[PDB]
């Protein structure tokens, strides 16, 4: 039982990086945008000085 | 014990096929070349119910495949569980259906019936006590509703005993395949109406929008869209394939959710659904269950409940958990919305519990209800079709096979009175 | 399994076929001499050992396209019956080529044609090119599916012309043979779809990157929406559409059968570098006046029929999400009589470039089947050039001494006149 | 923290961006070098050393008008690469500036528009400036919106242009690219701000006392309005007004989004000392019609509502005080369904004058910005005008030969009579 598993498999591989790949960019965004954030609240401190 | 043979209808119906034996499969712990290798000995007690046994430890499913060309079935024929599908099972055409009701039906429906009819029999007399069947079709015209709705009588023919269960995925009301799905819907609806016992109804847009919100999948695979599905129908049998504290088959759901005999579709929901990153965070309790259930969200019929009112409510739940929690939960969402309950019925949330929870998650449960909601789905097809029938466009192909125009009137004056009905009880 | 037969008539037709078997053969992995170096039962045939056949057919009234395939290095792949070949052509007369001419040939051509059907058992469908503007293509088409419209009865039959184009023109005497081809077309024929080299030359010239395309180029784009209208049959996909699919979903009647073609993309395979070409964005490609390879104004044409085949990695909620914005455009106006107006069908097969070709290697495409009223707008055009050259009785003399009736001219000009009627009746709303 | 870029385009949108940055440089105190002799980060970059830098962009396909910058005395306080410069203008053809050599330079300018946008943390959205008739402001102006809605989709694109005026007319093509370049503006923009040239020498005769004006003094009222806009933004005051504020009160109705503009007062510097100036006295003086920016009478149509702005030494009480008056007033037709309609924005910032200018010294000014039926009536004007060019194609030949297809023609004309259409609807009472 192979052809349609591994076309499945053909095309969960493309889908790969509408998968997976998708996620470790937004997350690592995330927590760059954290870092981003925290020197707002230093810089808008900055402001406020 | 209590078996179920499930057929398998055209291109839509074998993909959901697939991916529920599949799921099966991964329930009971059968590998995929027929070999035992699972971990409990509770699997053992009720694989009888889906299963044969062939000597030599090798276990043939209860599943037919059905279908007017090869294209779908050479997908399946190596599939990736098909080495579990019996090879006389699998029963084909040599003809693309072309999705005209009419030709489905009366053109090259009649037959095949008679094929399919006998290796129905083969599996239905093979079994120590039939109870139900189980379909999977899709109301596109060809095979899915034309071949399967001519198989749904002829089994209530030979069986009016045995429940005749049937999932049916319905043309998406606002992007969907063909011209002609205003035409083939009608005329499904009209034969599922008298010869069905229990409807299901799924939403493709639904199944869209619940990836995106919860799953957050940024692209909705078939794959993905077809487990959501096949995790709905394992759970509403996984009463009968495991014991629990308070069990719920078949006709125990029929009996309690179907009012009056037209009135039985229903809509179906599943929870718990999280992303695959936040699932760590998660506090899973039953409240936290209750309120993804009736969440509006989590519903894959894309027919806003809040709009119309509740008639009656079911909830499925796997796993060990307190039976007090679940019923001070139920009470509570019963008292909490009393503006979307019938007045007239009492105590409109029926509650189950199964021991054993399906794998991956510690808990998990099953939505399905009944409402005035599916108003909507029937007059938008209604308005579709009362156009294309004005115009009394593409009507010259279903003619050249046969059907005569006053047909459609029929199927049009049983969906009115449906409608009316749904609306009167309302009230 | 499941199998296709194809017709070729006339040189455009059997140019065209030419492009189109060296696409399959690229595709199917077959050497021009037919042993490998799946599929293969849809088009082709195993002869043993291990040498493939194509299931097709050459005809022609004259010798000198048929010996350009026999010559060929191809040559070694066909066989030799397949190649019929006649003495002296229609010289671009209908009567000639329909009574005189081809009723010489007709009968040995339906000879081999059924002969060959017999070995092909999952049979559902048939192909034929024509050349609208000659003589053979319009005078042979019309009868030989006369015959096989009795022969074989509900067969789907469905042919990919040649469109005469609204100015550019070869052939003085190309309005006598259209009209007269339309008027046996327009009973005899499932579904045909047209295509005039106008705009093929235009599309060719603006989207690709060709300052002046010759007839190879041309063919290979027609190949290519062959190829994506066949790739249903040929490849497992989320959505399979079969013949009897496109018949039933594209036509609401018996007589508006004619379909317009679009493909998207059409970059070339130098600039396709810098762009993704996302589903959303060959969706909106595709819809452009300009990508249309029928010279028809969309606004005056409103649609209540499309087909979107998409080729590629493609997933279905990015096709449901692309079709809902374009229904929200305001220009692109469907009938009130089709709400739903959609067959899509998605398969994961990409599709193929060809050496010293001239396409892009894109990663997914998407080919477009539509049929809409401003096809109303070419029968006006063609209408009033065969008016025009009539009143005077410009060239009767020549198809009246070759076996056709006078009174056949009339016949043909009502039959269109009802045609029109048709169009501007159906496209009124009520 | 939170930041605007502006961006001009044409020759109207350059000059007009050449008085608000002076402005902007005298009121934040910074010298033309881009040293010091605070809310500088909306406007501007710290760059180090002692140097700011504009956030803005200016765009135009012809060197002359940016060259004189580049020449002039503040060129030391832009930076080199936001001067973008064409070789040849479009002709004030739609046509030109939109497909043949609007697509050479659009890629250029999106790039460096994008690279500000990098260094901009908190960005809001943009202000962008067109003049309508004007081949580079309304052919480009509609390539660069289209762009922008998909590079960057939920950011509030608010414009301000320079439309026709009711009999003053100095282009004869102006009727046809206003038309075009509307039904791009209509979609793509989130709202665009209305004013005319005719109205602007109406009142800087009457209020301001110049008997012959130029551009360069029209460009300094428009620079006051500008600034008051973005006063909330930038100075310290009660009630602040941004861009998921402004847009929202001001232009709810999908397809309604014009609003028209007023300033008070608007008085000479001879004359001021003589008044008093309450609340009270210029907010009667706004909602005249003579002080409209744009020659059309409210009285003729309806108010939807309005959006007023005050600054300086304005006081609470005293505001609504005033407006509370504006409802006795029968004049002011406010129709029911329309209830509250008076957004309120006080900033404690005063206005700031330029030397050689020709505003007084006020202490406190109001602004004015609202939505009118009364808008319909410059439409009709303009519809008008175009079917007596297009019913005798009296300039077709030059817009289709630079790749403009003449479809497009009726379609931007079907568009408006859309839009006439939804202003009458809105008109309509329940
Ligand atoms: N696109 C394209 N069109 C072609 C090609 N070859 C011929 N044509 C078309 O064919 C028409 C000329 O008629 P023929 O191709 O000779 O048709 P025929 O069946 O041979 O008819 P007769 O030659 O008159 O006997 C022209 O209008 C062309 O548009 C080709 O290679 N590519
Ligand atoms: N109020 C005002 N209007 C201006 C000014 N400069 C140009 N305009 C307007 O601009 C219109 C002419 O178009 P252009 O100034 O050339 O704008 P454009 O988009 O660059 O047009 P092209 O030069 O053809 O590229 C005139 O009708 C004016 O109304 C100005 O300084 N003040
Ligand atoms: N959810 C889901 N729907 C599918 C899938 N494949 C096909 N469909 C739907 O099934 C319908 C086609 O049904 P079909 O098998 O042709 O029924 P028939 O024409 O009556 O034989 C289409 O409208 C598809 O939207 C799938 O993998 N998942
Ligand atoms: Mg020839
Ligand atoms: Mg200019």
């Amino acid at each position: 039982m192979t052809q349609r598993v591994t076309r499945q498999m053909f095309e969960r591989r493309y889908e790969q990086r509408a998968r997976d790949e998708a996620m470790y960019s937004i997350y690592q965004s995330k927590i760059k945008a954290e870092q981003k954030d925290r020197v707002q609240q230093e810089t808008d401190e900055r402001s406020a000085l | 014990v209590r078996e179920i043979v499930h057929i398998q209808a055209g291109q839509c119906g074998n993909q959901i096929g697939a991916k529920f034996w599949e799921v099966i499969s991964d329930e009971h712990g059968i590998d995929p070349t027929g070999s035992y290798h699972g971990d409990s000995d509770l699997q053992l007690e009720r694989i009888n119910v889906y299963y044969n046994e062939a000597t030599g430890g090798k276990y043939v499913p209860r599943a037919i495949l059905v279908d007017l060309e090869p294209g779908t079935m050479d997908s399946v024929r190596a599939g990736q569980f098909g080495q579990l599908f019996r090879p006389d099972n699998f029963v084909f055409g040599q003809s693309g259906a072309g999705n005209n009701w009419a030709k489905g039906y009366y053109t090259e429906g009649q037959e095949l019936c008679e094929s399919i009819l006998d290796v129905i029999r083969k599996e239905a007399e093979s079994c120590d006590c039939l109870q139900g069947f189980q379909l999977v079709h899709s109301l596109g015209g060809g095979t899915g509703a034309g071949l399967g709705t001519l198989l749904l009588n002829k089994l209530r023919e030979e069986y009016p005993d045995r429940i005749l269960s049937t999932y049916s995925i319905v043309p998406s009301p606002k992007v969907s395949d063909t011209v002609v799905e205003p035409y083939n819907c009608t005329l499904s609806v009209h034969q599922l109406v008298e010869s069905a016992d229990e409807v299901f109804c799924i939403d493709n847009e639904a199944l869209y929008d619940i990836c995106f919100r919860t799953l957050k999948l940024t692209t909705p695979t078939y794959g993905d869209l077809n487990h959501l599905v096949s995790m709905v129908m394992s759970g509403t049998t996984c009463a009968l394939r495991f014991p629990g504290q308070l069990n719920s088959d078949l006709r125990k759901l029929a009996v309690n959710l179907v009012p009056f005999p037209r009135l039985h579709f229903f809509i179906v929901g599943f929870a718990p659904l999280t992303s695959r990153g936040s699932q760590q965070y998660r506090a899973l309790t039953v409240p936290e269950l209750t309120s993804q259930l009736f969440d509006n969200k989590n519903m894959m019929a894309a027919c806003d409940p809040r709009r119309g009112v509740y008639l009656t409510a079911s909830a499925h739940f796997r796993g060990r958990m307190s039976s007090k929690e679940v019923d001070e939960q139920m009470l509570n969402i019963q008292a909490r919305n009393t503006s979307y309950f019938v007045e007239w019925i009492p105590s409109n949330v029926k509650s189950a519990i199964c021991d054993i929870p399906p794998r991956g998650l510690k808990m998990a449960a099953t939505f399905i209800g009944n409402t005035t909601a599916f108003r909507e789905l029937f007059t938008r097809v209604d308005s579709q079709f009362q156009k294309m029938y004005a115009r009394r466009a593409f009507i010259h192909w279903y003619v050249n096979e046969g059907l005569e125009t006053v047909e459609f009137d029929e199927a049009r004056s049983n969906m009115t009175d449906l409608i009316q009905e749904y609306e009167m009880y309302e009230t | 399994m499941r199998e296709v037969i194809s017709i070729h008539v006339g040189q455009a037709g059997v140019q065209i076929g030419n492009g189109c078997w060296e696409l399959y053969c690229l595709e199917h992995g077959i050497q021009p001499d037919g042993q490998l170096p799946d599929a293969f039962n849809t088009f082709f045939s195993e002869t043993g050992a291990g040498k493939h056949v194509p299931r097709a057919v050459f005809v022609d009234l004259e010798p000198t396209v048929v010996d350009e395939v026999r010559t060929g290095t191809y040559r070694q792949l066909f066989h030799p019956e397949q190649l019929i070949s006649g003495k002296e052509d229609a010289a671009n007369n209908y009567a000639r080529g329909h009574y005189t001419v081809g009723k010489e040939i007709i009968d040995l051509t339906l000879d081999r044609i059924r002969k060959l059907a017999d070995q092909c058992t999952g049979l559902q469908g048939f192909l034929i090119f024509h050349s609208f503007g000659g003589g053979t293509g319009a005078g042979f088409g019309s009868l030989l599916l006369e015959r096989l419209s009795v022969d074989y009865g509900k067969k789907s039959k469905l042919e990919f012309t040649v469109y005469p184009s609204p100015q550019v023109s070869t052939a003085i005497v190309e309005p006598y043979n259209s009209i007269l081809a339309t008027h046996s077309m327009i009973d005899h024929s499932d579904c045909a779809f047209m295509v005039d080299n106008e705009a093929l030359y235009d599309l060719c010239r603006r989207a690709l990157d060709i300052e002046r395309p010759t007839y190879t180029n041309l063919n290979r784009l027609i190949g290519q929406v062959v190829s994506s209208l066949t790739a249903s049959l040929r490849f497992d996909g989320a959505l399979n559409v079969d013949f009897t699919e496109f018949q039933t979903n594209l036509v609401p009647y018996a007589r508006i059968h004619f379909p317009i073609c679009s493909y998207a993309p059409v970059i070339s395979a130098e600039k396709a570098y810098h762009e993704q070409l996302s589903v959303a964005e060959i969706t909106n490609s595709l819809f452009e006046p300009a990508n249309m390879m029928v010279k028809c104004d969309p606004r005056h044409g409103k649609y209540m029929a499309c087909t979107l085949l998409y080729r590629g990695d493609v997933v279905p909620k990015d096709v449901s999400a692309a079709v809902a914005t374009i229904k929200t455009k305001r220009t692109i106006q469907f009938v009130d009589w089709c709400p739903t107006g959609f067959k899509m069908g998605i398969n994961y097969q990409p599709p193929t470039v060809v050496p010293g070709g001239d396409l892009a290697k894109v990663q997914r495409a998407v080919c477009m089947l539509a049929n809409t009223t401003a096809i109303a707008e070419a029968w006006s055009r063609l209408d009033h050039k065969f008016d025009l050259m009539y009143a005077k009785r410009a060239f009767v003399h020549w198809y009246v001494g070759e076996g056709m009736e006078e009174a056949e001219f009339p016949e043909a000009r009502e039959d269109l006149a009802l045609l029109e009627k048709d169009y501007d009746e159906v496209a009124a709303e009520s």
